[PDB]
């Protein structure tokens, strides 16, 4: 149990994506041409999780980059990193998928994702112990969401017995591109429901108030919004990435965090909120990563119960330390746990901090106040479905009504399944 | 003499089976290359110490000890470490993907293809072997492997080896330090399937080795390696007999016939004085009187449970050090009046006592400080019960939600050897309270 | 905020300990089958003392000591004062009490058999203590605090409970005479208040009718039979070195004879405090049981006594 | 209380002390590790049948 394929589909997968390969490459110490630079030896003791070694001792990102249009690819490869990506793991179309799911997910996306999959295949062959797969996509436009779901259904039939991990960022009025964000983050979920195991619910309703309120940006850019979720993959990777005394993988994180297989959508969350001098401390850092302020998930945790929670400090500190403040807020807090799955609090710690900060937490909630963000993008869906309206917009890609009102209901249904949890 | 296979399963077996070897090897003065120099017979014998250890025509020492693991980083230490050139390669046997914390994928999934394999070197080590007694199986009930994997071993020993005692050394998960949430589901299943195929197991709770830690040899986070070498200490006490001479507990066959008459009820409480620390400055040694009377306080147990408050069916004081019997029984007269020792009317009131004048070996740059003599108890309490009711309540808060049961049965298994098991573990609660009250 | 669970419905004393808690801005009661608390208030049978003291980060409370069932049960407190030698067979304020199951008058109990003819068979006090103007019967009820240091706390305040009805010798069968409970009682109230008179006015009485005080005549009989008693358990029933800690309230039951020497009746384990008394009572178990171990922001005698021999 | 069964040697001694007086066979193994892989194969059939829908 080694080995991660990475795949980020459409303009947001594919710039959050970046950010991360920017981020981790700095904390294992590679240069933008591939080279170890580091000083650490824990910087590549679990280097193979997420990168291929290759002729002359260069390192490769497990790294595939889709997209329906060849824009936002371009621009990967013009950008900081773009150089140490494999050329061949490059996969685009032409046309793009103009923010349709029925395009990403039926039409145009379906002509491409074979040529996907062959890259996938080709990096599963050469792979020691696969543990499945992470996708980086919105659920917002077409091709991260209608290819990226596409492509999640074609994986798990080829890989049934690997593990598929999503960070899937959710649209938001505030940050809106197109009236349509609803319909394809519903139809989104439904598959998300079904086919991943694990899925980190980044919420751009959340980004953009952790920008505005609790960071005094009056005018957040999508550069802004990044800066917080590529801090957050790299904290809910750290225990994959780097050794150890945890030596975390992606099963024993859904076998820990899943109680019941649907309910597998996570809030995460990041102290100290950046964009410092003075280091946080351990009491500090327990606080915020607890604060709503914090979630990247836009749902009051004070409106739910945690099933299980995983948290991860960075940097120097006594584990005692983190360890009494972590059984304070559980002692102090019992309500917002629920009493029936016990020591569900898993606390791990790290002694390299990331770039900049002295010391971090991140924190991973499964909690049931994720209903509110699916009720949310439900409440979008119906004022336009019940109108029908911009349907023809998928009807003219050949998708029935039918398949609407099933996804509406599919996710109507994940929203009492997390209410039913909530009252026990 | 008749020969012992230690069987060390998942990663709990495996860091406490290296603690173990390293504590037998500085007790019988076997070096890590294997070298005995106060050993004269070469390539042979039928000394005590031979039961644990085999010998090449070269001299070397050989534990009889097969080490599985479904993953390889921790027997890969092993490979790697102080004691690699002690151990043959066949002996340390690693699949390539692990448990992931889930008793079904131990057992079932992953289990059933790497099971007739390990059966394959344990009886490469029976060939070995003039009069096998049977086996010593160390292990988690909390892991994937240390839970599915050794109840799926201990069928298939049953099966194989029908005539041949086997004694379980069993961690028991706590809180404190612990991997996974689902530790309680995976405890209940393996006690189940493992009940009837086990003559006597000894069960060391994590909560009370981490407090012990804590207590007397002032660490703030202990470390496995730190709880590991206690635990050692506690093993080396039990299987002393078995690996020196003398008359009580020689052979397997002999701790179930002392310490489990009613068979299901076959889990001896472990305790253990004195653990001083090594950086204590200023040390007052104990003598017997304080030593044998510290095994009637629960913070000394293996299991934090109240002796007080349940029966006894029998009771074995290991001594090892400057210990006389006059000492000893001048110790039990002044503790009997001082304390509540209800044994069951069908049994003796009466202590099996066991002397080695060798005080306990410790290693070097270890956290516990030399003594002049040491004790472990074993006593068959019904009081051990209280930590059947505690894991069994932590079982019933998750299953009566369903909670984590898809992980099992998407390995093949069924619902219904949940509430199996966890039948069975109410009737053994009852069968603990009918003789306890 | 420390935490508290409920687990006693019709505990009228605990349920004004857990009002005293609530209202202190420091406590939040939890749910019953809650695991992360501070101190439970645990049931009458079956309290699970197993679970208690596995909890890390959690200094665990309980308001039952473990084991003292076998102080407040009729069948194991004879077995107890027979099989104790700290309490001898011949031991001078316990009632000639025998086993056998399922002036010569006797008493039998768990309906209640007083004859010389016909659970427990009990030397009956044929000539006890009667209050004049009366000539009546009455036993006396103290409430007893120990903590988890093993500290014995006598609460000042006892109470009687009288009878309003002239004694017989002749007349057994007869129960509102002889027998002298609360419940069998409601000429009920003639001579004091719901037949409770109290230690000021039994002070009183004790100084004009037999010119002796409560203190001397009566109250240090009453404090040796508690200290002997908790004493004598103290070994198995201890929390001093255990991974949880416990405190208990009991009720002990006594009896005055003719020439004034109390008998002991009863101990009660989860006992009811008499209605004026219950503000008083509920808020030293508070102060000294609870406060002592969970620090915030004497209406009690301590029982000690160490003789050199 | 009478101190019993002495035994004494070089290394130590052993003696009691009384105070007072008063399984499946390889076939049944096989059968059930198998019907467990064919509720797994089943499982995993069903999923790649609701797949080609
Ligand atoms: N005392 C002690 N307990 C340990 C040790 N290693 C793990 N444990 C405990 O064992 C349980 C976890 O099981 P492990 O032995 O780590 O798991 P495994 O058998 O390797 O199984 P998988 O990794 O799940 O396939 C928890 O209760 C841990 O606290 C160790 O070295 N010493
Ligand atoms: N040996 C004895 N001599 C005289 N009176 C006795 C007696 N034994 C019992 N009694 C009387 O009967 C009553 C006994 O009540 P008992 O203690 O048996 O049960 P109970 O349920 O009332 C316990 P509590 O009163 O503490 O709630 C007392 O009021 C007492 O006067
Ligand atoms: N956080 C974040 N959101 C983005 C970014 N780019 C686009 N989005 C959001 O993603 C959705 C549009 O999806 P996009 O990825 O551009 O569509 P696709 O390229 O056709 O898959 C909308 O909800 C946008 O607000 C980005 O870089 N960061
Ligand atoms: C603390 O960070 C992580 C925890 C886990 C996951 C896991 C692993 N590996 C372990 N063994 O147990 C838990 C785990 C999660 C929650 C709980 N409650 C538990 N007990 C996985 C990862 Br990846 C972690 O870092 C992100
Ligand atoms: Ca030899
Ligand atoms: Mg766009
Ligand atoms: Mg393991």
């Amino acid at each position: 149990m080694r080995e991660i394929v990475h795949i980020q589909a459409g303009q947001c997968g594919n710039q959050i994506g970046a950010k991360f390969w920017e981020v981790i490459s700095d904390e294992h110490g590679i240069d933008p041409t591939g080279s170890y630079h580091g000083d650490s030896d824990l910087q590549l003791e679990r280097i193979n999780v997420y990168y291929n070694e290759a002729t002359g001792n260069k390192y490769v990102p497990r790294a595939i980059l889709v997209d329906l249009e060849p824009g936002t690819m371009d621009s990967v490869r013009s950008g900081p990193f773009g150089q140490i990506f494999r050329p061949d793991n490059f996969v685009f179309g032409q046309s793009g998928a103009g923010n349709n799911w029925a395009k990403g997910h039926y039409t145009e996306g379906a002509e491409l994702v074979d040529s996907v999959l062959d890259v996938v295949r080709k990096e599963s062959e050469s792979c020691d112990c696969l543990q499945g797969f992470q996708l980086t996509h919105s659920l917002g436009g077409g091709t991260g969401s209608g290819m990226g779901t596409l492509l999640i259904s074609k994986i798990r039939e080829e890989y049934p017995d690997r593990i598929m991990n999503t960070f899937s960022v959710m649209p938001s009025p505030k940050v809106s591109d197109t009236v349509v964000e609803p319909y394809n983050a519903t139809l989104s979920v439904h598959q998300l429901v079904e086919n991943t195991d694990e899925t980190y619910c980044i919420d751009n309703e959340a980004l953009y108030d952790i920008c505005f309120r609790t960071l005094k940006l009056t005018t957040p850019t999508y550069g802004d919004l990044n800066h917080l979720v590529s801090a957050t993959m790299s904290g809910v990777t750290t225990c994959l990435r780097f050794p150890g005394q945890l030596n975390a993988d992606l099963r024993k994180l859904a076998v820990n965090m899943v109680p019941f297989p649907r309910l597998h959508f996570f809030m995460p969350g990041f102290a100290p909120l950046t964009s410092q001098y003075r280091a946080l401390t351990v009491p500090e850092l327990t606080q915020q990563m607890f604060d709503s302020k914090n979630m990247m998930a836009a749902c009051d945790p004070r409106h739910g119960r945690y099933l299980t929670v995983a948290a991860i400090f960075r940097g120097r500190m006594s584990m005692k330390e983190v360890d009494e403040q972590m059984l304070n807020v559980q002692n102090k807090n019992s309500s917002y746990f629920v009493e029936w799955i016990p020591n569900n609090v898993k606390t791990a710690v790290c002694d390299i901090p990331p770039r900049g900060l002295k010391m971090s937490a991140t924190f991973i909630g499964n909690s049931t106040a994720i209903q509110e963000l699916f009720k949310r993008i439900s409440e979008q869906f119906t004022a336009m479905f019940r109108r029908k309206a911009f349907l023809h917009w998928y009807t003219g890609e050949g998708m029935d009504e039918m398949e609407f009102t099933e996804a509406e209901s599919n996710m109507n249904d994940l929203v009492s399944e997390y209410q039913q949890y909530q009252d026990a | 003499m008749r020969e012992c296979i230690s069987i060390h399963v998942g990663q709990a077996g495996v860091q406490i089976g290296n603690a173990c070897w390293e504590l037998y090897c500085l007790e019988h003065g076997i070096q890590p290359d294997g070298q005995m120099p106060s050993d004269k017979t070469i390539g042979g014998g039928d000394d005590s110490f031979n039961t644990f250890f085999s010998e090449t025509g070269a001299g070397k020492h050989v534990p009889r000890a097969v080490f599985v693991d479904l993953e390889p980083t921790v027997i890969d230490e092993v490979r790697t470490g102080t004691y690699r050139q002690l151990f043959h390669p066949e002996q340390l046997i690693t699949g390539k993907e692990d448990a992931a914390n889930n008793y079904a994928r131990g057992h079932y999934t992953i289990g059933k293809e790497i099971i007739d394999l390990v059966l394959d070197r344990i009886r490469k080590l029976a060939d070995q072997c003039t009069g096998l007694q049977g086996f010593l199986v160390f292990h988690s009930f909390g892991g994937g492997t240390g839970s599915g994997f050794t109840s799926l071993l201990m069928e298939r020993l049953s099966v194989d080896y029908g005539k041949k005692s086997k004694l379980e050394f069993s961690i028991y998960p706590a809180p404190q330090v612990s991997t996974a949430v689902v530790e309680p589901y995976n405890s209940i299943l393996t006690t189940h399937t493992t009940l009837e195929h086990s003559d006597c197991a000894f069960m060391v709770d994590n909560e009370a080795i981490y407090d012990i830690c804590r207590r007397n040899l002032d660490i703030e986070r202990p470390t496995y390696t730190n709880l590991n070498r206690l635990i050692s200490q506690i093993v080396s006490s039990i299987t002393a007999s078995l690996r020196f001479d003398g008359a009580l507990n020689v052979d397997l066959t002999e701790f179930q016939t002392n310490l489990v008459p009613y068979p299901r009820i076959h889990f001896p409480l472990a305790t253990y004085a004195p653990v001083i620390s090594a950086e204590k400055a200023y040390h007052e040694q104990l003598s017997v009187a304080e030593i044998t009377n510290a095994c009637f306080e629960p913070a000394n147990q293996m299991v934090k449970c109240d002796p007080r408050h349940g029966k006894y069916m029998a009771c074995c004081l290991l001594y090892r050090g400057d210990v006389v019997p006059k000492d000893v029984n001048a110790a039990i007269a002044t503790i009997k009046t001082k304390r509540s020792i209800q044994f069951v009317d069908w049994c003796p009131t009466g202590f099996k006592v066991g002397i080695n004048y060798q005080p306990p070996t410790v290693v070097p740059g270890g956290d516990l400080a030399k003594v002049q003599r040491a004790v472990c108890m074993l006593s068959n309490t019904t009081a051990i019960a209280e930590a059947w009711a505690r894991l069994d309540h932590k079982f019933d808060l998750m299953y009566a939600k369903r909670a984590f049961v898809h992980w099992y049965v998407g390995e093949g298994m069924e619902e219904g050897e949940f509430s199996e098991a966890r039948e069975d573990m109410a009737a053994l609660e009852k069968d603990y309270e009918e003789v306890g009250v | 905020m420390y935490t508290f669970v409920v687990r006693d419905e019709n505990s009228s004393v605990y349920a004004e300990v857990s009002r005293l808690l609530l209202a202190t801005g420091q406590w939040k009661r939890l749910r019953k089958d809650n695991p992360r608390f501070n101190l439970m208030l645990g049931e009458r049978n079956r309290l699970p003392f197993g679970r208690l003291g596995h909890e890390p980060g959690l200094v665990q409370l309980v308001n039952y000591y473990r084991g003292a069932d076998k102080l407040c049960r009729k069948a194991s407190l004879v077995k107890l004062i027979k099989t104790s030698p700290e309490l001898s067979e011949s031991c001078t304020w316990f009632p000639e009490s025998y086993v056998i199951y399922p002036g010569n008058v006797w008493i039998a109990k768990s309906g209640i058999l007083i004859s010389s003819e016909a659970h427990v068979i009990q030397k009956y006090l044929e000539k006890p203590l009667l209050l004049e103007p009366g000539h009546r019967k009455f036993d006396i009820r103290s409430w007893v605090l120990v903590d988890h240091l093993y500290n014995i706390y006598l609460y000042r305040e006892g109470v009687l409970r009288t009878s309003s009805e002239p004694y017989n010798s002749a007349n057994f069968q007869d129960k509102t005479c002889h027998l002298t409970n609360h419940c069998i009682q409601k000429n009920y109230g003639r001579y004091e208040e719901g037949n409770e008179m109290f230690f000021e006015e039994f002070n009183q009485y004790l100084m004009d009718a037999l010119n002796t005080t409560l203190e001397n005549s009566i109250l240090l009989q009453i404090k040796h039979i508690i200290r002997s008693c908790l004493m004598c358990i103290e070994p198995a029933i201890s929390t001093k070195h255990l991974h949880y800690q416990s405190f208990q309230l009991f009720g002990f039951d006594f009896m005055v004879d003719e020439e004034l020497k109390v008998w002991l009746i009863e101990v009660n384990g989860a006992p009811a405090c008499a209605q004026k008394l219950y503000a008083e009572l509920c808020q030293g178990i508070v102060d000294v049981a609870i406060s002592s171990v969970f620090p915030l922001a004497s209406i009690f005698i301590k029982l000690h006594h160490h003789h050199h021999h | 209380m009478e101190v019993i069964e002495l035994n004494k040697c070089t290394s130590g001694q052993s003696f009691e002390v009384i105070l007072k007086p008063p399984d499946p066979s390889l076939e049944e193994i096989q059968k059930k590790l198998e019907a467990a892989e064919e509720r797994r194969k089943y499982q995993e059939a069903e999923l790649l049948k609701h797949l080609a829908e």
